[PDB]
């Protein structure tokens, strides 16, 4: 490739305990799924939507974000899987797609050091190879 | 684009 952009990112959720489960629902936990970018950039200049889908168990499982910040808060009881889908300016740009267990339950280790959220998250990089003159304008703003 | 890491197994 003659043109190489690598945007760092970091993905995953937090999740908060209610102290009780909750009688209308079973729902437990407060939480929220996110992508970033790793450095202090707008990457809405060459993200386009972020889609998130969620178990079968909520209303309107695929939920689309199209500005920052890439974010979905919930409630719910149970951990699963949530398929992340990036998408950029040019529709001809491969999508980016990660894959997260949504995590819920601290570990001992974390509780006996006084942590009272759950953080799971996850660095990766997106990696153009050649993109449109367009895409490269965005990506190095 | 590609990713660095695999779907579900990460350095």
């Amino acid at each position: 490739a003659s043109v190489t952009i690598v945007k760092p990112i970091v993905y995953g959720n937090v999740a908060r305990y209610f102290g009780k489960k909750r009688e209308e629902d079973g729902h437990t936990h407060q939480w929220t799924v996110y992508v970033k970018p790793y450095r202090n950039e707008d990457m809405s200049a060459y993200v386009k939507k972020i889609q998130f889908k969620l178990h079968e168990s909520y209303g309107n499982p695929l939920r689309v974000v199209t500005k920052p910040p890439y974010e979905i808060t919930e409630t719910g009881w149970g951990e699963f899987e949530i398929i992340i889908k990036i998408f950029f300016i040019d529709p001809n740009e491969r999508p980016v797609t990660l894959y997260h267990l949504l995590k819920l339950f601290q570990s001992d280790t974390n509780a006996m050091l006084g942590k009272k959220t759950v953080v799971s998250e996850f660095y990766d990089e997106m990696i153009f190879q050649d993109p449109t003159a367009m895409m490269q304008q965005l990506l190095t703003t | 684009a590609r990713t660095k890491q695999t779907a579900r197994k990460s350095t």
